[PDB]
């Protein structure tokens, strides 16, 4: 179990760690988060009490270094940093734990939610979507745009998701216009899976990472990417059976975890109704259809 | 985006454009089978592709053989249309290619956009105008060439005959749409109007009779009456 110490909490903020969150009052004696499960990526995220505008945060993996949070009063945000002095870090964490100034990552033992949301998410792929090679952790926020969004303005601050566009020459083979537009199997299996992602684990990883950014930060371009990657699969007549089974489980946990109160802004009515009731895979997502119908029958 | 009453004069400016109408591509008769079931028999169709400024009509005849062994023909017809329009543009010199293609039904938008991905500078647009191009098969010479065809064939027409010698393309288009609206609302009455006077003939290289300017005003008035007064017989006013 690893630890992300905080130098201090000078400004009132709601802090999230994975799907958990808690309120820290301005100048409250908060010095970080302990007992963080090793083996998974994690996200620590922030929303200031005084400006709910701008949810931001850091993707990190405690196996890749010792990380801490420190408020910057010039730039006005909680920043993640790496401590290279290993002895100083263990010493710091020991003192804060001894004085019980840290909240415990509150994982119930029955609870595989976070594993199921991040099953295919790897730090190394996150850092290829969020480019800032000088840090081992990756910053994301509400307002960052995607490479495809910038094609329709600061490139260093973009989310480099895989561009999916159903009316593109990449998607459509000359002479198979109708075939490839109505059955996207070629684009899924040959262009994307064999060509770009190499395997379905990498595809699912980007899909899961897009959902989580959309959900945690209200990142609109991530939400578009998550739906696009679902729709590409559901609109393909020929999909490996194992991918469909896994997709059903992935979406099931994503739908289970979504705040009921933001379903209206995180779920695209058209894509979901198409995927569950019209597409080639309309009969292949039993768990997802059942939770969708029982939790958001309005959307349908 | 779309094309409607507000930007109507754009049709007659100097940017090459084409209207594409697919309503006569897939045509069937419905009949009873010996077992008493119902079956369709397809008949020849056509794609109606018109330059509204020049009157140039590219009439691609769709022979029934193109449906043989195919399923979901109404959906296929939209993609075949898009394939044929795309082939036409590719066959034209660059300086004759359209800058816009306006489809008369929104269901042609995606099939045409996909077939034209190679031409990202050609705008594909729908329209809110209810244009009467389906009545093209009520023009006798166009119907004749479509029904007689034994193979895929493209036939070229000027749907304005020689009218642009005397009137503007705006007026020529207004006349055409009035004639087609009339043929669509009451074909027999419309054709009676057009041919009643045996002395006004259709030249061999034309589609419509050789009316003088005065006779066209009379004709145009009679077509407006028809459209108002057939509207009466169908709608008790
Ligand atoms: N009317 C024509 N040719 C010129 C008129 C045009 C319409 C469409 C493009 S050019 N007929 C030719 C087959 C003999």
């Amino acid at each position: 179990m690893n630890t992300v110490p905080f130098t201090s909490a000078p400004i009132e903020v709601t802090i999230g760690i994975d799907q958990y969150s808690f309120n820290v009052k301005e100048n409250q004696p908060f010095h970080g988060i302990k007992d963080i499960p090793i083996g998974h990526v994690h996200v620590i995220h922030f929303q200031h009490a005084d400006n709910s505008s701008m949810r931001y945060g850091y993707w990190f993996d405690c196996r890749m270094g010792n990380f801490y949070i420190q408020y910057d009063p010039k730039d006005g945000l909680y920043k993640m940093m790496e401590e290279r002095d290993g002895a100083k870090f263990e010493n710091i964490v020991h003192n804060f734990k001894e004085r019980q100034m840290m909240v415990s990552y509150p994982k119930i033992d029955e609870d595989d939610t976070w594993y199921n949301l991040t099953e295919f998410v790897q730090m190394d792929k996150i850092r290829k979507i969020v480019r800032k090679d000088e840090n081992q952790f990756s910053y994301v926020d509400s307002s960052m745009t995607t490479v495809q969004e910038n094609e329709l303005s600061d490139p260093a601050h973009s989310l480099n998701y895989t561009v999916i566009n159903f009316k593109s020459r990449e998607a459509i083979r000359p002479g198979h216009e109708m075939e490839d537009f109505l059955d996207k199997s070629y684009y899924l299996n040959t262009v994307m899976l064999q060509g770009i992602f190499k395997n379905s684990s990498n595809y699912f990883g980007e899909l899961q990472f897009a959902f989580l950014n959309a959900m945690f930060f209200g990142n609109y371009g991530s939400s578009l990417q998550w739906h696009a990657m679902i729709e590409l699969i559901c609109s393909s007549a020929t999909v490996p059976k194992h991918m469909l089974d896994k997709l059903d489980e992935i979406l099931y946990y994503q739908i289970k975890t979504l705040p009921e109160q933001y379903s209206d802004i995180l779920l695209n009515e058209r894509v979901w109704n198409i995927c569950l009731y019209s597409s080639f895979q309309k009969n292949s997502l039993h768990n997802t259809e059942k939770i969708m119908e029982n939790k958001y029958p309005e959307l349908l | 985006g779309a094309m409607n009453s507000s930007n109507y004069a754009e049709l007659f400016n100097n940017d090459i454009k084409l209207f594409v109408d697919d309503t006569n591509v897939y045509r069937v008769t419905v009949h009873k089978t010996f077992e008493g079931n119902v079956a369709t028999k397809a008949i020849n169709g056509c794609i109606f592709t018109l330059n509204p400024k020049t009157g140039h009509l590219f009439l691609k005849i769709i022979h029934t053989s193109v449906w043989a062994g195919q399923k979901r023909l109404s959906q296929l017809a939209k993609w075949k249309t898009a394939e044929e329009v795309s082939a036409l543009v590719r066959s034209l010199p660059k300086e004759e290619q359209p800058k816009q293609i306006i489809v008369t039904r929104k269901a042609m938008l995606d099939p045409l956009e996909v077939h034209m991905l190679d031409f990202p500078n050609i705008a594909i647009r729908p329209t809110e105008l209810r244009l009467p191009f389906s009545a093209a098969m009520s023009i006798d010479k166009l119907s004749d060439v479509v029904m007689k065809a034994t193979e895929p064939q493209m036939v070229l027409f000027n749907i304005y005959d020689d009218w642009l010698d005397r009137i503007s393309s705006y007026t020529a288009f207004s006349r055409l749409t009035l004639l087609l609206r009339a043929l669509k609302t009451n074909e027999e009455s419309a054709k009676m109007i057009l041919l009643s006077d045996p002395t006004i003939t259709i030249k061999s290289y034309h589609l419509w009779p050789s009316f003088t300017d005065e006779q066209w005003i009379t004709i145009e008035s009679q077509m407006r009456d028809l459209i108002l007064t057939e509207y009466g017989r169908k709608y008790n006013v």
